C-alpha cells in the first residue's frame, strides 16, 4: 500500500495533518455526545429515564462507561479480576431470618445471586457437581485428549501483511499484530512481577492476576502441529 | 436502604384466574360445579385419570389431545391439571408457535422443552462453618523444620455468627486461601468441609464505621448457627444438565470469559451427551440419592406444529426417560403446516395421532354459561343484578362466551362513573354498544367496505 | 542447604500438618498471616 | 419408567436356525420379517459388508420400530447404533449432507486398544511448596504397599489433583499415570482429630500390597465422527456434546479415513461398524437421497436400516410421488423387508406382554374387550387403555382390572376413529381449513 | 507541529513538551493523559510530532532530518522540520449525523476494538 | 509455467487497427465477429479515455458465438493498467452479505486509485558485518556493502540491527534495504562467495553483483481501488477481509467518506482516478432487485463501464413470473446498448479451429482439419475444438506424429455431441429418469 | 534441537504501557550430542516456549520457519521412575544443535488457499488466537487465489514445486442448480482448472 492510504489519512479513524475530521469525531462521538460518560448518564439516573436500572445491576457508573469503551477481550481481562461473592451469599444467607439477603446495589443480578451450581459446589457428597461435570470427564475417559491426531492442516501460513514503506506502518504492525498488552494478559506476570509482589510489604495486584491463556484441550499436541516420531511406529512400520 | 410500600399487595385476575383444579370427587367423578369449573364433566373426569397418570411416575411419552371447539375450556383443563400437581411436578406450557427458533432447528427447541418437562430432585448435605473472623492466631510446631523462620503447626480461627462463637482450629494449609481470599479480622467468610478451604463475602457491616470512606460494601453476620450442617434438597430439569454440561459456566480463562461477555446462543446439543446424561442420571436414581419427577410438556395450538416436529415427537416420546405431553387442538379438518397436500382431522398427522388419548371438549348450555359468568364476576369482584347476569348469559349465548364474560370489566367501569357498585342493565347495554364483538364488526366491514376508493376499509 | 526464598512449604504425616515459611517471607505481607509481618 | 418398546429385549429367533419363535423376547409374530432382520444381524454382525441399505416397510403399528429396537438390543454395547428421525438433518448449524456425513460416521466405531500404569497404595507422607502471589508449585508423594515405599516428584497438575481429592496421610489412593486421574478407596486409620472441618469419615481399608505400580490394559471405543471433532481443532473439544461442530473440511475425513486403515493395520484400533437407523425416512429430500446414493458406497458405510409408513407419496422437495415416498433411483439400492397387520390371536399376545411389562393384572374379560378393541382402533389405543384402566381400577380399589375399567376407559377416552367421527359431526364449531367457525350455541 | 526539544516531568504526569519550527519554539504543559498518548506514540526528542491540543489528538511525523546523520542506517523516517508557524489555529465546520452517533455509542468504534480483528464474531 | 492451455489462452487482444478501429479478419487470435469487434474497440476507447460514466454494454448472442471470446480481447487490450472485474452473475448470491452489497463491493472493485511513492532504496552486495553484543546485543555495529561500481561502510543504528540480526545477514548476501521503513530483504546470494554458504543445498541458486549506484530514488505506482479503502476502514486490520474474504455489509457513510476523501486527493493532485470496467457474465442470472440496484448505480461519477453477457432469448426474469428479452427487465435495457454476435461460416470455422490447433500442441493433417470443419458446422465450434485434444491423444497413443483423420474418427465415435448426445436421451427415454421420476431398470 | 541446559529471561521496564512489564528475550542453552549453544531468543520464541511448558533438563525442538517450539521429552539423564506424572524420556538428540532438513510435502491449491485466509502459523496474536476460535468456513476472494497462484508460480520458477492438476468428479451432477452451472462456465475459463467429469 502507498502511505498516503496506509499512513496519510486514507485512515479514516487516524487522526494527523490531512485528516482533520477524525481527531473531532472520536472526542465528540466517545466523550462529549456519548451517552455512557458519568456525566451524562448520571443526568438520566432517575424515574423512568434511560439509566434507571444503574442502580441495582452492582456496576459503577465508572465501570458502566469502561464496559462501553473497551473491546470484549479487555472486558473479558477486567471481568478476570473480579470474584462470585453473589454466589458466596447463597452460602452463607440461607435461613429464613437471612431473608435471602441481597446488596440493594445488586438487586436485579438475580441469576448469579440464586442458581444451583454454587451450593453443588459446596455438599459433601457432589451428586448435583458431578451430573454438571459428565461432558469433560467422558470426553477424558474416552482418552481423546491422549490418542494421536489423525490429521493436521497440510499447509500453515502467518498473517498477511501490509508492505509500506513508512516507519510509522512498522511501529503499527508491532502494535497490533503483536499486541502487547492482549499478549502480556494471555501469557500472565514476568519473574520480578512475581518478585516484587511476593517480598513487598504490603499486597500487590498484577494487570492480569493469571495467565490467562486455556489449557489446551489435548494433553500431548497442546497448540502446535508438530509431531514426533515413537517407537510404536517404529516398532510397525517394518513388517 | 429501599422504602417498603406498606398499603395494598392484592392479586392482578387473567382469562383462567378463576380455575382452581379439576374439581372431583375422591371417587374421580366430577362435581357438576367445583373448583371454578362448570360443566365438562367428562373431559375432567379424563384429565383426572392424566393426573394420576402423570403423579404415578409409572409411565414415559404417553400422548394426551385436548379435542374441541374454540372456547370450549382446553386451557382451563390444562391450568388445571397444573394446579392438581402442584408446583413439585414440572409443567412446561408451550404453543407450537414457540418451537420455530432462529438460533437452533425447531427439532432441538422442541427436545429442549421436553427436557425441561422432566425434574430431578436431588437431597445432599450442605457443611460450612461461617462468621465473621474474630481472630486469627498461629501455633508453632513443637518440631520446626530446619532452614525455616517459622513452623506453623495448627491456625486457629474465630468464627463468630449472630447465635454464637466458636474457635476453630484449622490445619495451617488454609493460609493459602486466607492470603489469595484477603481475609481479614472483621470479614465474613465460609469454611466448607468438602475442600477445607475458605471464601470471603465480605466485610461485616459491625466494621461500617471504621472509616470515612473505604471501598468496600458491607455484609451482615450471618444470622444463622456458626456450624451449618444439614439437608440440602436441589430441583433441577435434565434441561439445566445439558445447559450445564454443553455451556459450562466457571471457566477462568480468556476464551470462556469473552465466552460469558458475549450473546449466549443456544445449540444444537447431540444425542450423544444427551444418552450419556440419561445412564449417569439412572447411576444416581438406582443408588436413591436422586429421584425423577416426570411432568408435563403442554402444547398450546398443537395444529401450529409441522410434519418435521410430529416425526420427531415420534422418537422422543420412544425414549425411556420422557415426560407427559399434552396437546390442544381446534382446527376440524385441516391441512398439516409443512404437507400441504395431506389434510387430516385436528390438524395432526394420522400416523402420529394413533398415540394420543384423545378428550373431546363439548359446548356449554346456556345454564352452564349463565354459571360461569357468575363465577367470572365473583372473580373479577363485579357485583351484579340477576337482570345483568341473564342480560350478559345471552350475549354468551347468542355471541360467545369469550365476548361475554370480556363485557364485565368495562360494565363495572361504566357503573361506577355512575355512582352505583352494583352492575345492571343499563350499564351492559353500554358497554356492548361502546365495545362489539367479533361479528357486528364484520357486518360494518361488508357494510361500509363495499367500496374502497375513499373512506373505505383497505380490501 | 537453603530453602527457596520465595516458596511456603506443607507437608502432612502420620502426625498432622505443619507450614513451614522462608526467612526471606517474614518480615513481607506473606509473614503477616503467620504472624510475622513487617 | 416404562416406554413404548421397553418389552423388546432382542429379536426372538433361534440363533443357530434364524428361525423366528411366534412368541420370545417380547416379540410376536411379523416371522418373515423377523427372519429377515435376523440375517441382517449377520451382515452386521460379520462386518465384512459394507453400506447395504434396509428399507423396513409396513402400515403403522405392525412393529417397524419394534425390529429396529429388537435388532438394537441384539447387538449389544459395543456396536454403535445410531438413530436418527429423518427430521433431525434438518439443521442451521449445518447441511444436511453434513448432517448426514456425521450420522454415517457416527455409526463407525474405532475400538482402541491403550496400555496404562496405575499406582495404589497409603499415602505415608504428602509435601507442597507454593509460591507467594504466583503459580508456581513443586511437591512430593511418599507412597506405601505392605511391600514397597517410594517418594514421587509430583508436578503442578498433580499438585491441583491433590488438592482438588484432598490426599491426606493415611489415605488409600490410586493414580492412573496415563489420565492422571487420582482417586481415593478409603483409610489405614482414622481421621486424626486435632483439626477441625477435616470432612466427611471414609471407608476403611486395609494397605495395599505387592508393587506399587502395575500395568493395565484399557480398551476405548470412539466414533469416527468423534475423531473428526477432536481433529478439525486445536481448541473447542466440547463440541462432541455441544452440537457446535460446524461443516467439518473434507481433507480432514480423508486424513482421517486414511490414519484409521493405518491405525487398523499397525494393530492400534480394530474398527466396528455398526447400523444407522433412519426412522421414517420419507421425511428425507432429494438432495439427501441424492447424497445417501453414494455416500452408501464408502467401504467406511455402516449398514443402514429405514423405516416407512408411506404409500405411493410425493417425495418432498419434488413433484411427483413415488412408493413409500422414496425415489426410484434409490430405491434400486435398497431391498425392502414387509411388516403386516396383526391377527386377533397376535394383538392377544402383544397386549398380555405389555400388561405384563406395566405390571397390570388384567382378568381374562378384559383382555379378550382390550383385544376386540385393538382389532377395532388399534394396538397403540388398546395398550393405552391399560395403563387408563389400571388407574380407574386402583381409584376403586379393584385388585384387577375389569370390564368395567376397560369399558370407562373406553368410555373416557376417543381413538383415532371415533375422535374423527367426532370432528366430522362439529365441523361448524371447530375451526374449519377455510379458518370459518362459528362460536354461537 | 514542530520538532520536540523537550520532554520534561513538572509533577509527582504533567510534563512540559518543547515544540520547534524554522520560525519559532513553544513549550506546552500538557495534561497527564495526553502525554500518555504522546508516550504510546513512540515520540522522542527530535521527533516531528503533530497534536490536536484541543481534541487531544496526536501523530508522530518521523524524525527531524537534522538528526539523518546520527548513525549511516538506521531503520527510521527523516522528514524536514516544519516550515510554518509551530502554532495554527483554524476554523472547522464539522459535520455528523444522527446515525454516526448510533454506532458510536451502540459499540466501541476503529481503534478501540482491537480484537474485531480476527473477524467472525 | 503454472499457467496451462486453457478455452481463451489463443485470444492476445482484439485484433483490432489503432488508427481506425477497423477490425481485420484475423489477428491476436479473434477470428470474424467484425461488427462486433468494431463496437467493443469503441467501448475500449471510451473506458481508456475514462470522461464517460457508467455506460452499460450488452453483449448478445447464441452460445459459443465469442462472446466471451470477445470479452477477453478487451481485458487483454487493456492490460494491467487498468481495473478489469470478472463476475459471474451467480457469485452475487453470497450468505456472507446481500446482493445489492455484492453489488456494490463488485463496482467499487472497479475504481482505481492511481498514486505515485518515492523511496530511497540501497542495495548491494555484502562485504561484511560486525556486531558488538556488549552482553544484551546490538550495542553497536558496521555494515560494509558494495556494487560493482561502488563500495561503503555504514554505522548502524540499533534497530538496523535489530533488522540485520532478524533477516540473518550475512556476508556475500545480496540485499536490498528500503531505508524510508528498515525493512530488508534478501535478493539474493553472490556467487563470488558460494563456498562461505556451508549450510545451502547444492539446489541453491547465486546472482551476480548489483550494478551502479549503492543507493537510487526508486519510484512506485500503486493503484488501490475504492473497495480496498472501503474494506482497509472497516475493522483493526480490515485488509485482512480481502483475502479472506468476510466483510461485513460495509455500511455507507464509509463509503461516503471515502468518495469525499478521494475527490480531495484527485483536486489536491496526490493521487489520480482510473475508472475500469466491470464485466458480468451471463447477466441474465441476476435478478429483479439486482436491476433496480444497478440502474441507479450506474449514475455516479465513480461508477465503471460495465459490460454484460446473455445467451437468453425471450425468457424469464429471475425473481418475478413475466418474460421479457434477454431475460432482463425493459426498465433495465433502457439505459443498455446491445452489441449482437453472429454464427460462424466455415472458413470462420476452419480458422478458429486452426488457432487452436496452433495454440494446442497438434500437428493436423489437411483432411482431419476439414473434417473438424464439417463436424464444426454440424455439431458446432465446441464440440469440435473438443475434438482437437482427443484426436492428439488417439494419434500419440498409436505413436502417430500427425493427427490423421483416423484419429478423428475415432473421436467423432468416442464422444457425443449435444444433438447425439440429445438423440441418446430420446432413445434410451425408459431407462434414464424421466421428469415424471419414472424409471425402468429391467432388461 | 537439543537438551535444554540453561534458561534465564531478561526484562523490559515499560514506564506506562500499563499492562506492566514485559520480558524483552530469553536466553536458552541447548546440547546436543555433538555440541551446545545458547540462544538469545525473541519474546514472540519465548511465547512459543511458555505455550509448550518447557523446563531445564527437557529436550526441545524449534523450528525457526515458523518460530514453533515442540517439547519432546525429558532428557534420558533424568530417566526415573519416581515421577506421578507420565513423562516421554528421551535419548540426548544426536548430530549438531543446528540442523537444516530437506523434506518433500503434497499440497493442493486449497491448503494454501485456506492456511493463508484463516493464518494459524505465526506466534503473533492473530495467529494465536485463530487457534483458540471456533473453525469457520470463509467465502475466500479471487485477490487470495490470484495471490497463491503468483506464491506456487514461484515455487515452479524455484525449481522447488511442480504442479500435478487433477480432477473433478462431480457425481449426481442433475442435483446442481443454475447457478451453479453458470459459475462453472466461469471458473473452467481458468487458465489452471482441473478436468471435472459429470
Ligand atoms: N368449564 C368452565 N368453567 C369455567 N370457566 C370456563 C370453562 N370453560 C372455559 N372457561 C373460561 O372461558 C374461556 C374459554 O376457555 P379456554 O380454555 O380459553 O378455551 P380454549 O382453550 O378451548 O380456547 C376462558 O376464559 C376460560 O377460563
Ligand atoms: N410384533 C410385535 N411384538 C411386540 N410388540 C409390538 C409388535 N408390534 C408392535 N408392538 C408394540 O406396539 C407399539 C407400536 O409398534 P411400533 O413399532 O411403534 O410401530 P411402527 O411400525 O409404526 O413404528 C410399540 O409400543 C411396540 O412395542
Ligand atoms: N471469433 C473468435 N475467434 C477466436 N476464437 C473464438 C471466437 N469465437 C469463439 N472462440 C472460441 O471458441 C470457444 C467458444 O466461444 P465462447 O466465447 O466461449 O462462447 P460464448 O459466446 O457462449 O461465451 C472459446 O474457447 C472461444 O475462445
Amino acid at each position: 500500500l502507498p502511505r498516503l492510504i496506509w499512513c496519510d489519512g486514507g485512515r479514516l479513524d487516524k487522526p494527523g495533518p490531512g485528516n482533520l475530521v477524525a481527531g473531532f469525531r472520536s472526542k465528540y462521538l466517545n466523550h462529549m455526545m456519548n451517552i455512557w460518560t458519568p456525566e451524562n448518564i448520571r443526568s438520566s439516573l432517575e424515574g423512568i429515564e434511560n439509566f434507571t436500572w444503574l442502580r441495582f445491576v452492582d456496576t459503577s457508573l465508572q465501570e458502566a462507561y469502561r464496559a462501553s469503551h473497551t473491546d470484549v477481550f479487555a472486558r473479558a481481562v477486567d471481568l478476570a479480576s473480579k470474584q462470585n461473592r453473589l454466589g458466596h451469599m447463597q452460602i452463607v444467607y440461607d435461613e429464613p431470618e437471612d431473608k435471602k439477603w441481597t446488596p440493594v446495589h445488586a438487586l436485579f443480578q438475580i441469576c448469579e445471586r440464586e442458581n444451583p451450581k454454587a451450593v453443588a459446589e459446596i455438599t459433601t457428597e457432589g451428586v448435583l457437581r458431578d451430573l454438571m461435570n459428565i461432558a469433560r470427564v467422558k470426553y477424558r475417559e474416552l482418552g481423546l485428549c491422549r490418542l494421536e491426531k489423525a490429521a493436521r492442516p497440510r499447509a500453515s501460513a502467518p498473517p498477511i501483511e501490509v508492505v509500506c514503506d513508512s516507519r510509522s506502518a512498522v511501529i503499527e504492525r508491532e502494535n497490533i499484530m503483536f499486541h502487547p498488552a492482549m499478549r502480556k494478559a494471555l501469557f500472565g506476570p514476568t519473574p520480578s512481577e512475581i518478585k516484587e509482589a511476593s517480598f513487598g510489604p504490603r499486597p500487590v495486584t498484577l494487570y492480569p492476576p493469571r495467565a490467562l491463556l486455556p489449557a489446551p484441550d489435548h494433553d500431548k499436541q497442546r497448540f502446535t502441529n508438530i509431531t514426533v516420531p515413537s517407537m510404536a511406529r517404529f516398532v510397525t512400520d517394518s513388517g | 436502604i429501599s422504602e417498603v410500600r406498606g398499603n395494598t399487595r392484592d392479586h392482578r385476575t387473567a382469562a383462567h384466574t378463576h380455575i382452581k383444579g379439576l374439581g372431583l370427587n375422591s371417587s374421580g367423578i366430577a362435581e357438576k360445579q367445583a373448583a371454578g369449573f362448570v360443566g365438562q364433566c367428562a373431559a375432567r373426569e379424563a384429565c383426572g385419570v392424566v393426573v394420576d397418570l402423570i403423579k404415578a411416575h409409572k409411565m414415559a411419552g404417553r400422548g394426551v389431545l385436548l379435542a374441541g371447539g374454540p372456547g370450549t375450556g382446553k386451557t382451563a383443563l390444562a391450568l388445571a391439571i397444573s394446579q392438581e400437581l402442584g408446583t413439585k411436578i414440572p409443567f412446561c406450557p408451550i404453543t407450537g408457535s414457540e418451537i420455530y427458533s432462529t438460533e437452533v432447528k425447531k427439532t432441538e427447541v422442541l427436545m429442549e422443552n421436553f427436557r425441561r418437562a422432566i425434574g430431578l430432585r436431588v437431597r445432599e448435605t450442605k457443611d460450612v462453618y461461617e462468621g465473621e473472623v474474630t481472630e486469627m492466631t498461629p501455633e508453632e510446631a513443637e518440631n520446626p523444620l530446619g532452614g525455616y523462620g517459622k513452623t506453623i503447626s495448627t491456625l486457629l480461627i474465630g468464627l463468630k455468627s449472630a447465635r454464637g462463637q466458636k474457635k476453630l482450629r484449622l490445619d495451617p494449609s488454609i493460609y493459602e486461601a486466607i492470603q489469595k481470599e484477603r481475609v481479614q479480622v472483621g470479614d465474613v467468610i465460609y469454611i466448607e468441609t468438602n475442600t477445607g478451604a475458605c471464601k470471603r463475602v465480605g466485610r461485616s457491616d459491625a466494621y461500617a464505621t471504621e472509616f470515612d470512606l473505604e471501598a468496600e460494601e458491607y455484609v451482615p453476620i450471618p444470622k444463622g448457627e456458626v456450624h451449618k450442617k444439614k439437608e440440602i434438597v436441589q430441583d433441577v430439569t435434565l434441561h439445566d444438565l445439558d445447559v450445564a454440561n454443553a455451556r459450562p459456566q466457571g471457566g477462568q480463562d480468556i476464551i470462556s470469559m469473552m465466552g460469558q461477555l458475549m450473546k449466549p446462543k443456544m445449540t444444537e446439543i447431540t444425542d450423544k451427551l444427551r444418552m450419556e446424561i440419561n445412564k449417569v442420571v439412572q447411576k444416581y436414581i438406582n443408588q436413591g440419592v436422586a429421584e425423577l419427577i416426570p411432568g408435563v410438556l403442554f402444547i398450546d395450538e398443537a395444529h401450529m406444529l409441522d410434519i418435521e416436529c410430529f416425526t420427531y415427537l415420534n422418537k422422543a416420546l420412544e425414549s425411556p426417560i420422557a415426560p407427559i405431553v399434552v396437546l390442544a387442538s381446534n382446527r376440524g379438518i385441516a391441512t398439516i403446516r409443512g404437507a400441504d397436500d395431506l389434510k387430516a382431522a385436528h390438524g395432526i398427522p394420522p400416523d402420529f395421532l394413533q398415540r394420543l388419548l384423545i378428550i373431546p371438549t363439548h359446548p356449554y348450555e346456556p345454564d352452564e354459561i349463565r354459571r360461569i359468568v357468575r363465577i367470572r364476576a365473583q372473580t373479577e369482584g363485579v357485583q351484579l343484578t340477576d337482570a345483568a347476569v341473564d342480560r350478559v348469559a345471552e350475549h354468551g349465548v347468542r355471541i360467545s362466551l369469550r365476548y361475554c364474560l370480556q363485557l364485565l370489566a368495562p360494565a363495572s367501569i361504566l357503573a361506577r362513573v355512575n355512582g352505583r357498585t352494583q352492575v345492571d342493565v343499563q350499564d351492559i347495554a353500554e358497554a356492548e354498544e361502546l365495545f362489539l364483538d367479533a361479528r357486528r364488526s364484520a357486518n360494518i366491514l361488508t357494510s361500509t367496505g363495499e367500496s374502497g376508493g375513499l373512506h373505505g376499509f383497505i380490501s | 542447604k537453603r530453602p527457596d526464598p520465595m516458596m511456603i512449604r506443607w507437608v502432612n504425616n502420620k502426625m498432622g500438618s505443619v507450614v513451614a515459611v522462608p526467612e526471606e517471607l517474614l518480615g513481607t505481607h506473606a509473614g503477616v498471616v503467620f504472624g510475622a509481618g513487617p | 419408567l416404562i416406554a413404548a418398546h421397553s418389552h423388546i429385549r432382542g429379536l426372538g429367533v433361534d440363533a443357530d436356525t434364524l428361525e423366528p419363535r411366534p412368541s420370545s423376547q417380547g416379540l410376536v409374530g411379523q416371522e418373515k420379517a423377523r427372519k429377515a432382520a435376523a440375517v441382517v444381524l449377520e451382515m452386521i454382525k460379520q462386518g465384512k459388508i459394507a453400506g447395504r441399505a434396509v428399507l423396513i416397510a409396513g402400515p403403522p403399528s405392525t412393529g417397524k420400530t419394534a425390529i429396529a429396537m429388537g435388532m438394537a438390543q441384539s447387538l449389544g454395547q459395543d456396536v454403535p447404533f445410531t438413530t436418527l428421525a429423518a427430521s433431525e438433518i434438518f439443521s442451521l448449524e449445518m447441511s444436511k449432507t453434513e448432517a448426514l456425513t456425521q450420522a454415517f460416521r457416527k455409526s463407525i466405531g474405532v475400538r482402541i486398544k491403550e496400555e496404562s500404569e496405575i499406582m495404589e497404595g497409603e499415602v505415608v507422607e504428602i509435601q507442597i511448596d507454593r509460591s507467594v502471589t504466583g503459580g508456581a508449585k513443586q511437591g512430593k508423594l511418599t507412597i506405601k504397599t505392605t511391600d514397597m515405599e517410594a517418594i514421587y516428584d509430583m508436578g503442578s497438575k498433580m499438585i491441583d489433583a491433590m488438592t482438588k481429592e484432598r490426599v491426606m496421610a493415611g489415605d488409600i489412593i490410586s493414580i492412573d499415570k496415563s489420565s492422571g486421574k487420582i482417586t481415593k478407596l478409603g483409610r489405614s486409620y482414622a481421621r486424626s482429630r486435632d483439626y477441625d472441618a477435616m470432612g466427611v469419615d471414609t471407608k476403611f481399608l486395609q494397605c495395599p500390597e505387592g508393587e506399587l505400580q502395575k500395568r493395565k490394559e484399557v480398551v476405548h471405543t470412539v466414533s469416527l465422527h468423534e475423531i473428526d471433532v477432536i481433529n478439525s481443532r486445536t481448541q473447542g473439544f466440547l463440541a462432541l456434546f455441544s452440537g457446535d461442530t460446524g461443516e467439518i473440511r473434507s481433507e480432514i475425513r480423508d486424513q482421517i479415513n486414511t490414519k484409521v486403515a493405518e491405525w487398523k493395520e499397525e494393530g492400534k484400533a480394530e474398527i466396528v461398524p455398526g447400523v444407522l437407523f433412519i426412522d421414517e425416512v420419507h421425511m428425507l429430500d432429494i438432495e439427501c437421497f441424492s447424497y445417501i446414493n453414494r455416500a452408501l458406497e464408502s467401504d467406511l458405510a455402516p449398514i443402514v436400516i429405514m423405516a416407512s409408513n408411506r404409500g405411493v407419496s410425493r417425495i418432498r422437495g419434488t413433484d411427483y410421488k413415488s412408493p413409500h415416498g422414496l425415489p426410484l433411483d434409490f430405491l434400486d439400492r435398497v431391498v425392502i423387508i414387509n411388516t403386516h397387520p396383526y391377527t386377533p390371536d397376535e394383538l392377544r399376545q402383544i397386549l398380555s406382554i405389555r400388561a405384563q411389562e406395566e405390571e397390570v393384572d388384567l382378568t381374562p374379560d378384559a383382555l379378550a374387550l382390550l383385544t376386540k378393541i385393538g382389532q377395532e382402533a388399534g394396538l397403540r389405543y388398546a395398550s393405552n387403555l391399560i395403563t387408563t384402566s389400571q388407574l380407574i381400577a386402583a381409584k376403586r380399589r379393584a385388585k384387577q382390572v375389569g370390564v368395567e375399567d376397560v369399558q370407562r376407559s373406553f368410555k373416557l377416552f376417543y381413538d383415532p376413529a371415533r375422535s374423527v367421527r367426532f370432528v366430522q359431526e362439529s365441523e361448524k364449531r371447530l375451526i374449519g381449513n377455510d379458518g370459518v367457525v362459528d362460536f354461537s350455541y
